[PDB]
């Protein structure tokens, strides 16, 4: 996933570490995208 | 050797100990409380007053000990108990 950057838009307080949450969430995001693709494929097939 | 001389030397050293301890305690406690306040304000822009309140409680608690020590130093070195 290439990173898309913008300039700007209370900072968030992550626990235990932002990097650990990022590593544990990226696969979850990939699974979410795959699920969305599957749902859209089912709708298109119908 | 004037006995009052020994009494006053002891009283001066005692008051020095009083002020050293009071200053150590005051400085360290105020630094820790201020660290708490600074971290809280850094995390939250608008936590100012609600953090100032407990910070004021802590600062008052520490300064109470500091000024009690200062008053007892003044007692030690201006009206020396046991002097004669």
């Amino acid at each position: 996933m290439e990173v898309e950057y913008v300039g700007e838009v209370t900072l968030y307080s992550f626990e235990p570490d932002p990097e650990t949450l990022f590593d544990a969430l990226l696969p979850r995001y990939i699974a979410t995208r795959v699920y969305a693709a599957l749902l859209e494929a089912a709708a298109s097939e119908s | 050797l004037d006995p009052n001389a020994i009494i006053t030397a002891g009283a001066l050293i005692g008051g020095g100990l009083i002020m050293g301890g009071g200053a150590i305690g005051a400085g360290i406690g105020d630094g820790i409380a201020g660290n708490a306040l600074i971290s809280g304000i850094a995390r939250q822009p608008e936590a100012q007053g609600r953090l100032f309140t407990p910070f004021f409680i802590t600062v008052g608690l520490v300064e109470a000990a500091y000024f009690i020590n200062l008053a007892f130093m003044a007692l030690f070195v201006f009206a020396t108990p046991g002097l004669q």
